[PDB]
């Protein structure tokens, strides 16, 4: 699968 | 004007953390896009109001194949709203995910139309910061279109700097996971991991905690596949040196050092950016609403200023 991924911010 | 119902809301391509993407037709003209739509409440609330605006001044000010261009912005009573032009090719984790890995002409193609855009948003002071697999679409012809322009910094020329610790966290540099400030060098970074990904099959770094995880960047030497070939060891090797001065792409001359590379000793810069390369994959669509791209986890569901001055927004195109 490999899951997904979610940015961010400081 | 734009109006929320000049628009039928048709499909739902994306959800989450962002908001909402929705593949729509304008009633009018009866063309396809993809609207980001996002709840003013919930921006304000975290602050990030400034990330929903420069969003909007950066897809205005740029214009480029590889780049998501805005066709109108505009809000409501309650929600900003993007209408973008919509990429019918779904986005490469999605096919990465299915082939496992690229072969590495393949990941030089994508690769090269990646490095022309950031080159191009590093010419106009942009710094993307957000380069990952998720954030790159295909086009109806099999182009990259590069997407989520919420985590960019403009003015940020040469040797500036940046101070918010933002990206998506498989995805940062080590330098940026140090304290201080950091520059444009992160992006070099950024292709790394996704060239990383097409090319190996996984990301160079990965735990699902994020402190060992941030470990791993800043610490842990990427491995390689004994196959890969040594030009692709070579500029994996160099886009993810910790180091952003020793980086390739992290010196004065930014994509230059990238683009002269021996990966891409085959490639004519010129005939990138001017798409005059066959791609290596068209995506397969019978119709305008065929959404086998996306995942039908997502599509399958229904659906229903001082602070924005610089905001809204209508296309010469
Ligand atoms: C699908 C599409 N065509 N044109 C655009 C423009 C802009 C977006 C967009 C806007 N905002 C955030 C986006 O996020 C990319 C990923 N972070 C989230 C994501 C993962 N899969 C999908 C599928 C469809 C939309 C978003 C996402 C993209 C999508 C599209």
């Amino acid at each position: 699968g490999r899951p997904r991924t979610t940015s961010f911010a400081e | 004007k734009v109006t929320m119902n000049d628009f039928d809301y048709l499909k739902l391509l994306g959800k989450g953390t962002f908001g909402k993407v929705i593949l729509v037709r304008e009633k009018a003209t009866g063309r396809y896009y993809a609207m980001k739509i996002l709840r003013k409440e919930v921006i304000i609330a975290k602050d990030e109001v400034a990330h929903t605006v420069t969003e909007s001044r950066v897809l205005q000010n740029t214009r480029h194949p590889f780049l998501t261009a805005l066709k109108y912005a505009f809000q409501t009573h309650d929600r900003l709203c993007f209408v973008m032009e919509y990429a019918n090719g779904g986005e490469l984790f999605f096919h990465l995910s299915r082939e496992r890995v690229f072969t590495e002409e393949r990941a030089r193609f994508y690769g090269a139309e990646i490095v022309s855009a950031l080159e191009y948003l590093h010419s106009r002071d942009v710094v993307y910061r957000d380069i990952k697999l998720e954030n790159l679409m295909l086009d109806k012809d099999g182009h990259i279109k590069i997407t989520d322009f919420g985590l960019c910094k403009e003015g940020i020329s040469d040797g500036a700097t940046m101070k918010t610790f933002c990206g998506t966290p498989e995805y940062l540099a080590p330098e940026v996971l140090e304290d201080n400030d950091y520059g444009r060098a992160v992006d070099w970074w950024g292709l790394g991991v996704v060239m990383y990904e097409m090319m190996c099959g996984r990301l160079p770094f990965y735990n699902q905690d994020h402190e060992r995880l941030f470990e791993l960047i800043l610490m842990e030497e990427i491995r390689f596949p004994r196959t890969l070939s040594p030009e692709a060891k070579s500029l994996l090797a160099g886009l993810l040196k910790k180091d952003p001065k020793q980086r390739l792409g992290g010196g004065p001359s930014d994509a230059k050092e990238v683009m002269e590379h021996r990966f891409f000793l085959s490639i004519n810069w010129q005939d990138v950016v001017q798409k005059k390369l066959l791609p290596p994959f068209k995506p397969q669509v019978t119709s305008e609403v065929d959404t086998r791209y996306f995942d039908d986890e997502f599509t399958a569901q229904s659906i229903t200023q001082e602070m924005f001055e610089d905001f809204d927004y209508i296309a010469d195109w």
